[PDB]
């Protein structure tokens, strides 16, 4: 599929002095290469993998302001949602915030998005035109009434449209050897004789990328074997993932069923079995 | 109020006597106040906690990882701990799970 | 040359 540059932030409210905790990571499609955490001392934007380290410090001197404005932004408006949902300020409250862009054939925008939500539910995102905004609620109501007179879109649309993707280009081609490559699952089934007549089969899938993958398992009827204990996707920890499902078949029939697997790494839906 | 899903693994197939990395992946809760560690026979281990992040559903992930060498005695664990909650969550690792 | 400049705003 095509690449993706990705932005997230998490903004939480403290009750014991007034300020707020502001998270951002950075995300070159499934791969973390920034943060930042103004719960440090004198925070900054930091690198969390090696090719960003390319950029030069005044890379890291303007990614540090504009993340320091955009966590004081996200602090006020803390402030502005709890006074819309007509809460106290007893509690603490979570404002998240997710954006970011995709390349496209032509080497421009092939779509972008920007979603925000209070308290780990849907609040306002921006609609696929990127000229309009679907508000989740009432109180979203009046954040967009607020950014269509002002025409936020029209910054989201510069944003998205311009700096997004050419950082993202500039992001691809410096991380070139780990970012652009899908490297595909390492596949195995494993068996398991456990419970009464009954044998465990585990299909794993361990070091892929990107991280969306399909895990399921056939016998001689047509669906997925709906004896499936599947996990969720989990990273590796050296930037790729890994995913395994399971089930119960009887002692006799451990060749009756099929782990069927698919991949981008994989050019075609890759078939195994417990050998 | 959402409730963490916890999982234990580690990175390579568990071989006894060799290096390896041990994970604890938290994944779906909300709010995003978590306390997550590694343990080996009950002890914190020293290990890393990767950055807050969020899934599409605003659920936030964790992962805190640390290098480990399994054998046949030695019992590894993840506790965390979340407001949902009522007792500390304790998920044991199995080399099959 | 990543971040969007999310100052627009105050407005949510």
């Amino acid at each position: 599929g095509p690449h993706s540059l990705s932005y997230f932030y998490t903004a939480v409210s403290r009750p014991d002095r007034g300020d707020s905790r502001f998270i951002a990571v950075g995300y070159v499609d499934d791969t973390q290469f920034v943060r930042f955490d103004n719960y440090a001392p004198n925070p900054r934007m930091e690198p969390r993998v090696p090719w960003i380290q390319q950029e030069g410090q005044e890379y890291w001197d303007r990614e540090t302001r504009n993340v320091k404005e955009t966590a004081q932004t996200y602090g006020v408006g803390l402030n502005t949602l709890r006074g819309y949902y007509n809460q106290s300020e007893a509690g603490s409250h979570t404002l998240q915030s997710m954006y970011g862009c995709y390349l496209g054939p032509d080497g421009l925008l092939l779509h972008g998005y920007r979603q925000d939500a209070y308290d780990g539910a849907d609040y306002i995102a921006l609609n696929e035109d990127l000229r309009s905004w679907t508000a989740a609620d009432m109180a979203a109501q009046i954040t967009k009434r607020k950014w269509e007179a002002a025409d936020e879109a029209e910054r989201r649309r510069s944003y998205l449209q311009g700096l997004c993707v050419e950082s993202l280009r500039r992001y691809l081609e410096m991380g070139k050897d780990t970012l652009q490559r899908a490297e595909p699952p390492k596949t195995h089934v494993t068996r398991h004789p456990s419970s009464d007549l009954g044998v465990t089969l585990r299909c794993w899938a361990l070091g892929f990328y990107p991280k969306e993958i399909s895990l399921t398992w056939q016998r001689e009827g047509q669906d997925q074997s709906q004896d499936m204990e599947l996990v969720e996707t989990r990273p590796s920890g050296d930037g790729t993932f890994q995913k395994w499902a399971a089930l119960v078949v009887p002692p006799g029939e451990e060749q009756s069923y099929t782990c069927h697997v698919q991949h981008e790494g994989l050019q075609e839906p890759l078939t195994l079995r417990w050998d | 109020a959402r409730p963490p899903k916890v999982q234990v693994y580690s990175r390579h197939p568990a071989e006894n006597g060799k290096p390896n990395y041990l994970n604890c992946y938290v994944s779906g809760f909300h709010p995003p106040q978590i306390e997550i560690d590694l343990l080996k026979n009950g002890e914190k281990m020293n290990a890393e906690q990767s950055d807050l992040s969020f899934s599409k559903d605003w659920s936030f992930y964790l992962l805190v990882h640390t290098e480990f060498t399994p054998n046949a005695v030695d019992q590894y664990s993840c506790r965390v701990k979340h407001v949902t909650l009522d007792k500390p969550k304790i998920v044991k690792w199995d080399r099959d799970h | 040359r990543v971040e969007d400049v999310t100052n627009t705003a105050e407005y949510w």
